[PDB]
């Protein structure tokens, strides 16, 4: 898709495109930037009353999962196919590979067919997925996460027993607790 | 890098471990974070998780149902012991079969306080012989 201006010749734009559906896609604010397969998907309802506390454990504890921590949403970005997602780092227990130690407060980005997963900066959450892809135009990549497609997504309870009620955190607490002192 | 018993060092520095890497430890009794209350625990666990900031209580060698304070059946042994030949009972190590890398723990032996391997106190226990373990840290005993 291509113009000039016919008063101002020498005045010449032009972009690419096809007519291919495309599932090759990830961008950064960078010269090269990873890739994912057309990657969204769907979040858990927040507060939700006795969830399957042991199938967060199965879901940590799958052989795609390499991301897996509890942080509070910090703020947003504007590229629609990795809106960054930026946090505040709480806990951890399988962020993998070639990662380090909490609090690091890095991007875990998001695209607009994702509509089922939306998330709210300041509020507390937990999630699960892979690992990020590890280079960019800085010296690494490190943890700026994926947040693909069949991802583990919920809010997490900044105070709990007054909001009918406090099983449902101390469930998300015990399958914390399984994953650090069981594992997979 | 800088590697210890609760730890797992990285990137040409120190780290902490996993409390579930750390799972195979001695069982024993301990206490609540922020709470009175008795519970079973394992000092490998215990020191990974005071590694990464939690806090934790102890407890007497008697205080709570832990796993490994009575000798075990085979197909099952702790790192202090192994199946009998022919035999459905497990039995306990000599303190040279020490194939695991153990903390070091303080115990109460003969009347008095000494530091020992971890290995070395649950061949003791499994054995059944007459001791009394004080702390998953070990004892004040070797102070020159």
């Amino acid at each position: 898709f291509t113009v000039y201006e016919y008063h101002r010749p020498d005045k010449q734009c032009t972009m690419f495109y096809s007519t291919s559906n495309i599932k090759i896609q990830k961008v950064c604010e960078g010269a090269a930037c990873k890739c994912v397969e057309a990657d969204c998907g769907q979040m858990q309802e927040e507060l939700d009353l006795t969830i399957s506390a042991e199938t967060r454990k199965q879901t940590a504890c799958k052989p795609e999962i390499a991301y897996a921590y509890k942080v509070s949403i910090t703020s947003i970005t504007v590229e629609n196919v990795f809106v960054k997602y930026k946090a505040t780092l709480l806990d951890i227990y399988k962020t993998g590979e070639a990662v380090a130690e909490k609090d690091s407060e890095i991007t875990f980005i998001k695209k607009v067919t994702c509509t089922n997963a939306e998330l709210v900066k300041g509020r507390q959450y937990l999630i699960m997925g892979k690992e990020a892809l590890q280079i960019k135009y800085n010296f690494s990549f490190r943890y700026i996460y994926p947040l693909d497609s069949l991802t583990w997504i919920e809010y997490w309870p900044r105070d709990t027993t007054c909001s009918s009620c406090q099983a449902f955190l101390a469930n998300l607490d015990e399958f914390a607790e399984d994953i650090f002192l069981n594992g997979c | 890098p800088k590697c210890q018993r609760w730890e797992k060092l990285q990137n040409s520095r120190c780290v902490c471990k996993m409390p579930y890497e750390c799972g195979p430890s001695l069982d024993v009794c301990a206490q609540d974070e922020r709470s009175k209350r008795i519970l079973p625990l394992t000092v490998c666990k215990m020191h990974v998780l005071h590694c990464q900031g939690r806090n934790y209580t102890l407890t007497g060698r008697d205080s709570c149902t832990l796993p490994a304070s009575a000798e075990k059946a085979c197909g099952a042994c702790p790192l202090w012991g192994k199946c009998d030949a022919e035999s459905s009972k497990c039995v306990c190590r000599e303190a040279s079969e020490c194939e695991e890398e153990g903390f070091s723990i303080c115990v109460e032996v003969n009347g008095k306080e000494q530091t020992m391997s971890e290995c070395e106190a649950g061949a003791l226990r499994c054995r059944g012989q007459s001791i009394s373990v004080t702390s998953i840290r070990p004892c004040a005993a070797e102070t020159q």
